[PDB]
Parts: C-alpha cells; structure tokens; sequence
RNA sequence: UUGAAAAAAU
RNA sequence: ACGAUCAGAUACCGUCGUAGUCCUAACUAUAAACGAUGUCAACCAAGGAUUGGAUGAAAACCUUGUUCAGAACUUAAAGAGAAAUCUUGAGUUUAUGGACUUCAGGGGGAGUAUGGUCACAAGGCUGAAACUUAAAGGAAU
C-alpha cells in the first residue's frame, strides 16, 4: 500500500501527530453503567505534544469531556465552541 | 497604514490557526475578503463565517477546523494570463494535488481550477494550502 | 449515559471538604485555573467551586480505574512535599499502584539502564509545583499526567487537574482519601451504597 | 558582544544626564551610571563612645550620626571592593 | 489570550468592561 | 499615529447604532508669529513650521475639492 | 536479547509485527535490537569520519566523530552520530544511534496515481543550523538531483525522484545530512487534503497487550 | 524664613514611592501644624531650618 | 611606589 | 614652566599657568550623534509593577476592579537565529510578496587622488583607480 500508516489526529487541534512527537498522550475514559462501575468499552482522546506544554491541554480537554458528557458544568456556556 | 485589508485578514487567520484557535476575528470586512473566504469554504478549509454589521464596515468572525496550513496574500495583483498559470502553481503551491490559487477575474473571484475551466485570466489575489 | 445519577457527591463528601477547607486556595491565580475558581475570598484568596472539584475528581478516578483495573503497577503516584507522603503511601496500599514516596530521582522514566527504571502509563502527582520534575519527564515518554493543582500552580504537562488545596494537612489527606475511595467504587470492589471502613485519619500525616 | 541589556546604566527614556564626580578619583561619570552608596556613621566610634559619655558636660545628649552619599566610577568601585565581578548568571541578579 | 472564549456572543458583563470602541458593536457610555 | 509626533491616541467619539473652518482655526500660526519678541525661542520656531506645513496640506486639498477659490494662498 | 523495555518485550515474543505499528502511536524506540528485528537487511552507509579536538594542558585530546545513515529503501531511514577514541568503536556507536533514530518517510506521486510511489508528496524543508535543504517532488524519470552528500541518504530512504535546493554552509557535512534528515522527518506532519479523514478507532499495542506483559 | 517639608507615606500605602505632582507641589507653597496642607498631600517632616 | 624586551621555518 | 619616578619621561604623580571653560552676535555641522536596531500598519503566551487620565467601590494623598496612552521588567518546554541573545520583535520567511525611503558586496589601497561645491579657517558633503593579498572578520567551546 502507498501509505506507511494512517497517522492519528489530535482531538484538541484536529491536526496530525508526528511519529517523533514524544509529548503526545492518549487518555482513555471508560464508560460507566447505571450502577457506577466501569465497562470494558472506552473512548480515546489524543492531545498533541505542543498543546500540553502551554497550559492548554487541561482546559481544552474539559471542552471535549463536557461535550461528550463526562462533565456537566465544569466549562461555562460562553467558553464552548 | 492599512494598504491591503486582505493581507491583514489572511495574516490574522494564519496566526490563529498556528496557535490552534477555534475562531478568529477580522476588523475591516470587505466584499473581496468575504468572497475570498467562499473559495476557502467551498474547499471545506474553513467551516463558515459571520459578517456582523457595525455601520463601519463591520467585523467578521471565522470558524476554523484544523485544516488550513497557510493562506497568504500576494502583493500587487499581477495580471495572470492563462498560459502563466502553471508557472504560478509551480511556485506558490506545495503540490499539484493540494494547493489552491485565487484569481479575481471578470467572472468573479475564482480559484485556479475553475478559472481554467471558465477559460479566463485575471489579477491574482492570493493562495491557501 | 456518561455521568449517571449515582455520581452526585453525597452530602457526607461535601461536608468534609468544607471542613478541611479544600475549597480554600492561594492568593495568586493562574489564568488556566480561572474556570474552577468561583469567587475571591475576604482577604483576596481563591475559592474553588466544590462541584467543579468533584466532577474533575471522579473523572480522574475513572481514568485511573480503567488503567489500573488490569495492571495496577502501571500507575505511579509521586508526592514530593513531606506532608503528602503518608497519603500517597496509603493510595499505593489499597490499589496496588506504585508510589514514589520522597525525592524523585531524575531519569527514572528515561534511563532504561537504571535499576529503578519504571515505565508506567499514568502518573499522579501530589503537587505540580514540587513535583515539576516528574511532570517534565512525562513529555519524553508519552504518558498522560494527573495533578492536584492549586490556584497558583502552572498547568504545564498536566491533562486532568483537580482544583483543591494541596498545602494543608487535612485537604492533602482528604483528597487522596476521596480519590482512593472513588477508584474502588468504579472498580466494583466497594459498593456505592455503603460506608468505607477506613477513616480519613489513616491518610493524615 | 552585549555584556548587559541596559548597557550598565539605568537610563531608559532620556538622552542625556548630568555628570557627577567619583568620590575617590574625581572622574566625570554620568549620574545614572554611577555606583551609588549611602553611608550612615556615628561621629564617635564604638571604641571611644565610652570615654565621651564618661566625662560628658551634658545630661542626656544623644550622639549624632553622619549622612553622606558616595558615588564611584566603575573602575574605582571594583578596585575599592565596593562591587565585585559576579558570575555570568549572577549578573542578572538585582538585589 | 490563551483560554479561548466565544466571540460572536460576548457575555453581558464582558462587554461592560471593555473599551467603548473595542466592543463587538461600539456603543457610547453616555445618555 | 499622530501626523508629526510619535504619539498614538485612540480617543474617539462613538456614534451609536441608530440613525433616528478647521483651516481657519489653524491660522495658531498667527499667535506664534509671539515670535517677534522671543527671537531665541528655537522651539516655537519649529512648531510654527509644523503648523505651516499643515496649512499647506489643507489648502492643497480644499483647492482640489474646489472649495477654496483657486487664487487662495496663506501668508502673513 | 533480554530487552529492558515494555515495547522491547513485545517485539521479542513476536507480538508487534510491523515497524509502523510502533510509529502510529509514537512509541519511542529505546533499544536498537528492536529495529534489527522488525527491519531485517538494513543497508549501510558511512557519510564522514571527522575528528574533533580538545585542547588540554598536556596536549590535544582527539576523538573521531562518525556519521552513519541507515535505512531500508521502503520508506524508512535514520541518521546517527557518535564520537569515540577509535574508528571501529565510532562506527559501531553510531550504528546504534542510527537505528534508534529511525523515522518513516512519506512518499507519494507526482501527477498520476500509477504505482508505485517514487517521489516526495509535497514540498518539505529541513532546518539544521545555517544549512537549509528543500525537497521538491519530481517526475518519474528524474533521478535524485542533489549533492553527493544527501543523495547517499535519499537513496537509503527509498526516494528515487526529487528536486533539491540548498542554502547555507553546505561544506560542513554534519549539518547537511541532519538538514536532509530533518526535511524527511516531518514528511508525516504536513496534513494534506487526503489526510483530513479522522480514521478508525485503533488501540495502542502497549494497551492491547498490557495485561500480557504484566507477567 | 526658610521652611522645609517632605511628602509622607500612609498607613495603608503599599507602593514604595510617594511623589507629589508639580501642580500639587505649588499648592503647598517655637508650634508647623502648615501640616493641616493635609488636604493637599500627606506631610510629616515640617521644620523651619533657618531665619535671617 | 618601581617590573622594558624574547629573531625565521618546523 | 618647574619637582619627582625612571635607563630615558618631552607621560601618568604634585605645584603654577596662556587659549579655553560663562554670556551676547555671526559661523561651523561633526560624535561609540547608540537601542550600534529606518518610518507607517495588522496579528501575537503568561505575570507582577509603574507615570497620566477616565470609570465603579472603598471615608485631594492612600487601598482595590475595568480601560486608554507612555518609559520599562520577569518566565517560556514555544517562534527566530551562527550564536550571544530577541519576545511591545531580531516572531508571523525556501510554507520566501503589507507600503515606502536609505545603505552593503573579501581585506587593504581609502573616505585617499582628481573634479564640483559649502566655510574666514579647521574642515564637511559627493568620491575613484592603479596596485597588493588568502584570508580579514562574527558568536561561542
């Protein structure tokens, strides 16, 4: 095949992840049931290296977590875009 | 002073995308800047935009989605004949399959692939990867 | 859905956090921590939102629980400040997560030739200001980090930040106590409808 | 090249400043570039204040102190051990 | 700033703080 | 910024979102030309040149706009 | 043999098959024996053997610095540097660093998608120090139009057609190869139009087999 | 008759330097109680240093 | 308080 | 001009002292005249403090919040660069084009010769060539 692989896409910046990027992470948030016990199913978030080193990863993720429903009111309404 | 409003807007959009910002703001909005965005919107490089009227050539808010690499203006708009296209494409665009030029022709503000189809030349406005 | 109804903070948990003045923070406010701050106190100090503290607390515990539910040793809990040494040590006891007690020897995540070289997949730090070294080494091993950040600390190389007081003896012990209990609840090894046997005083320094 | 960001002076938004005189040499040095030191000393040293108070013609005289402000050129400052050649990183320290 | 906020719909308080010409639609502070 | 000095003042009147001589005042030039007694005032002898260069720009424009008569010329 | 890393453990028992499986998830290669397992038959090239010196009280302490470029011609390459007191040790030391510094090379077509890949996909520029190297895609027939120093490296990376334009002090070879390797190294970070698609949900090998390596 | 004075600090004052404006200074121009100018600035060290 | 100088190529 | 020191001292060191140092009038037009950083405009991370207004509270001066303009400072894992370092740019540049003006082309010869012009003068401005030579130089170890 022409491509060597399909590179990951950062969930925060919607930009590619380098093969030499050793600051990028991968946060897995398992789904929880009505009882409140984790499940083998999970959703994967990827954050680029340069995002972390600025102080933005924590706030950027809260935008994604709140959108996906893992948080309820952490991020105010006027800060969601 | 502000010689070129288009240059100021494109350089503002490029800076925001490098920082990974979700949206940008352009203070003086013209018809040429609005029409330049439609070429970028038709290629899905930017989500959309909102021309807010302020009675003073109102501002613009542009939504970006992690796709634009660089959009740049070109200083004085050179008259580009149809035979001078691939000379300009071979300079300003990274590859034959990726980039996109913008020309202000008599048939509106078109890109290179549809000004060639429309069979017209014109002054060159800028480009965007 | 994603945040079911079994996850509100029960009145017991809120009662102790105000008692341990968890919501009470420092004076200088980092820009990245403005969202968690609700209002400024009477002598110009930040007051964290208790709900925002809990929502981030559970979310951090959920991430730890998933990673630590099959490989407990793949979680590392570092704690530099002498105050948080006991609480970090009990967190290790009840979950199996490795916990570096005192000084963090630089290169313990990068130098493979080291005898004490550990390669985790998640790192929990007690204080980003004191444990900046551990956070910086993560940026070399692609390992996400979780911090008990305060209103003045720098949020560089932290992904999940829990806004809580990380200087007082009570709050340091209490928050680690809640994190351990929440992790066990997600694991299913501790029912949500019962009371945890171990009291907070065990975690206290 | 540039050993200092402020070029050793303390002048930012002006063009000229009056000269002063080095206290040990008399060299003309600019006011902002001068090494400024303030000295408060008793007129009577500790080795003699006992004798002065002993046979004193007054009841509750409080001995005075001098107040002189000294300015040195850089060459006289270093040689006089007022200031030292600090480390390359210690140069930035301003306390 | 680094913590990005919405631009199209500014908060009610935020437009009160900013300079009169720097609001989304410049309005005077007089009557 | 300003026309001559490097100042950058942005104070402006703010017309709301609802729609429901200067050349004469610049002749200031007379007042400074005070200069007859303070002959050594090299400052006011410079700020007068700045004022007079402004007048030669407003005259140059009011003639193009066909406002002033074509024979106009400022002089003492 | 007997690796000391989590990823290195997976490779030895044949759990990670392809090298690119490592490259997708950014897992750092910390043992050179891993590359020799998933990349057999790596061709060898030695670029230069330059001697540095250090003035001492007694005399000059000379050490020999060796640049070696490694990589198979199927889109993988790496460059390593090592200085030591002996020539044999310098090449062996640089051998290891070259393998640890492996980087995938993205290549595409010039104008038509007629197999197989020959040239770089877009315009790339690598910035070492004063030396800057720019790679331009070229048609099928054109070889590697470049200086003898990066042409040796570009052969190993498996790029047959390319147009190069160089700027800076190219007479220093250390920066010339590093600037070439720096150009290729970022070939996969340039998000073109065809890479817009998010892609399916995958799993890191260090997470798929996390329970297995625990014992 | 020569008089001297100095602008003083304040109990709650935080900034180190307490200078008066040029416009403010011209307003201030056996016991010296001159001080109550306390409606113009804060003054503490008021003396008569010479009489000729 | 005084302390000047050290041929060319290796 | 003397007296010291010295091999010598026409110098630093000490003493005396003409022009000069001050003002007025007319010239001169150069400085390491420096931020060695042209003018104008757009964007641009975090923080404390300060000069002058405006605006709320706190009973002109002080304490606090917003905002405008000015001289500055601190941090960067980021951007640039050869590096020192720069960040209110020296960033947004082989992914090269915002507008305009001036200047430079290895080191000497040389800001020299000649021509022109300005000045009472010293001098300033414009300003080469023959010839000579593999280096001259910048930042850091």
């Amino acid at each position: 095949k022409i491509e060597l692989y399909i590179p990951r896409h950062c969930s925060v910046t919607h930009t590619l992840i380098a093969a030499d990027d050793h600051a990028a992470v991968q946060i897995l948030v398992p789904h929880v049931n009505e009882n409140g016990v984790i499940l083998p199913e999970s959703t994967v978030y990827t954050v680029k290296g340069s995002v972390r080193k600025d102080g933005i990863s924590d706030h950027s993720l809260n935008r994604q977590f709140q959108k996906d429903g893992f948080l309820k009111t952490v991020v105010p309404k006027n800060m969601m875009i | 002073v502000r010689v070129n409003v288009l240059a100021d807007a494109l350089k503002s959009i490029t800076n925001a995308e490098k920082q990974g910002k979700r949206q940008v703001m352009i203070r003086p909005a013209s018809k040429v800047i609005c029409e330049f965005l439609n070429v970028m919107m038709k290629h899905q490089y930017i989500t959309d935009y909102t021309v807010v009227d302020t009675h003073r050539s109102g501002k613009i808010v542009v939504n970006l989605n992690g796709r634009l690499n660089k959009c740049a203006v070109i200083s004085p708009r050179f008259n580009v004949t149809l035979s001078e296209f691939d000379k300009w494409e071979a300079n300003l665009l990274p590859s034959r399959h990726f980039g996109a030029l913008v020309l202000t022709t008599s048939y509106g503000i078109l890109d290179n692939t549809e000004a060639r189809a429309k069979h017209t030349g014109g002054r060159i406005l800028g480009f965007f990867y | 859905t994603n945040f079911p109804d079994i996850l509100k903070p029960s009145a017991e948990d809120i009662k102790m956090m105000v008692a341990c003045r968890v919501h009470i923070g420092a004076t200088n406010l980092n820009f990245a921590m403005e969202e968690y701050v609700y209002e400024r106190g009477n002598n110009n100090e930040c007051i964290f939102n208790l709900m925002k503290t809990w929502e981030k607390l559970s979310l951090a515990a959920r991430v730890i629980a998933g990673i630590s539910n099959e490989t407990p040793s793949d979680v590392v809990a570092v704690a530099g400040r002498e105050m948080a040494h006991r609480a970090s040590l009990k967190f290790m006891k009840y979950t199996g997560c490795t916990a570096v007690a005192g000084r963090f020897t630089p290169g313990s995540f990068t130098n493979q030739i080291q005898k004490k070289f550990m390669e985790p997949r998640l790192i929990i730090v007690s204080d980003p200001s004191v444990d900046h070294q551990a956070l910086r080494e993560s940026g070399y091993i692609n390992v996400p980090t979780i911090a008990f950040c305060n209103s003045d600390n720098s949020l560089k190389n932290v992904d999940i930040a829990i806004p809580c007081n990380n200087r007082s003896r009570l709050s340091i012990g209490l928050m680690w106590w809640m994190l351990t209990r929440e992790i066990l609840r997600y694991q299913g090894k501790l029912a949500r409808d019962e009371k945890w046997d171990v009291m907070v005083d065990l975690f206290l320094h | 090249t540039s050993k200092r960001r402020n070029n050793g002076r303390s002048k930012k938004g002006r063009g000229h400043t009056q000269n002063v005189r080095c206290s040990h040499c008399g060299r003309c040095v600019p006011k902002d570039k001068a090494i400024k030191r303030y000295q408060i000393k008793n007129i009577v040293e500790a080795a003699a204040v006992r004798d002065i108070s002993d046979n004193s013609a007054l009841t509750k005289y409080k001995l005075p102190k001098t107040y002189m402000k000294l300015e040195y050129c850089v060459s006289c400052g270093i040689h006089g051990r007022v200031v030292r050649v600090r480390s390359r990183t210690d140069r930035r320290n301003r306390l | 700033p680094l913590i990005e906020v919405d631009l199209l719909n500014p908060t009610a308080a935020s437009e009160a703080k900013a300079h009169k010409m720097k609001r989304l639609v410049p309005t005077p502070n007089s009557y | 910024g300003r026309m001559y000095n490097p100042g950058r003042g942005i104070s402006r009147r703010c017309i709301p979102y609802r729609r429901s001589e200067d050349l004469y005042f610049l002749m200031r030039a007379v007042s400074v030309r005070h200069l007859e007694k303070n002959k050594k005032d090299k400052d006011a002898k410079y700020h007068l040149i700045l004022i007079e260069s402004k007048i030669h720009r407003l005259t140059r424009y009011y003639k193009s706009a066909k406002v002033l008569e074509a024979s106009f010329k400022y002089d003492a | 043999w007997t690796p000391v890393t989590k990823l290195g453990r997976l490779v030895k028992d044949g759990k990670v098959k392809s090298i690119d499986q490592i490259f997708e998830f950014g897992i750092k290669i910390k043992e050179y024996q891993i590359v020799d397992h998933l990349l057999p038959g790596l061709k060898e090239e030695v670029m230069t053997m330059q001697s540095v010196q250090k003035q001492t009280s007694a005399g000059q302490r000379t050490r020999l610095k060796a640049y070696v470029a490694i990589g198979d011609h199927n889109g993988h390459a790496g460059l390593g540097v090592k200085c030591a007191k002996e020539v044999a040790e310098a090449i062996k030391g640089a051998m290891i660093q070259a393998k640890l510094a492996m980087v995938p090379v993205r290549r595409g077509y010039w104008g038509a998608t007629i197999g197989e890949v020959h040239t770089v996909p877009c315009k790339l520029t690598g910035a070492c120090g004063s030396v800057r190297v720019r790679l331009v895609p070229a048609p099928r027939g054109t070889g590697i139009v470049a200086a003898p120093t990066p042409k040796k490296f570009l052969i190993l990376a498996g790029i047959e057609d390319v147009f190069t334009q160089t700027t800076g002090h190219t007479k220093t070879l250390g920066n010339f190869v590093k600037a070439t390797y720096d150009a290729v190294r970022q070939s996969y970070g340039f998000q073109t139009k065809d890479l817009w698609k998010v892609g399916g949900v995958k799993q890191s090998p260090m997470d798929k087999y996390a329970k297995i390596l625990a014992e | 008759i020569f008089c001297i004075g100095f602008t003083s600090r304040k109990s709650n004052q935080i900034k180190k330097t307490s200078y008066a404006k040029s416009a403010q200074i011209k307003k201030i121009r056996r016991n010296p109680k001159i001080v109550a100018c306390s409606k113009v600035f804060s003054m503490d060290n008021v003396y008569i240093r010479k009489v000729k």
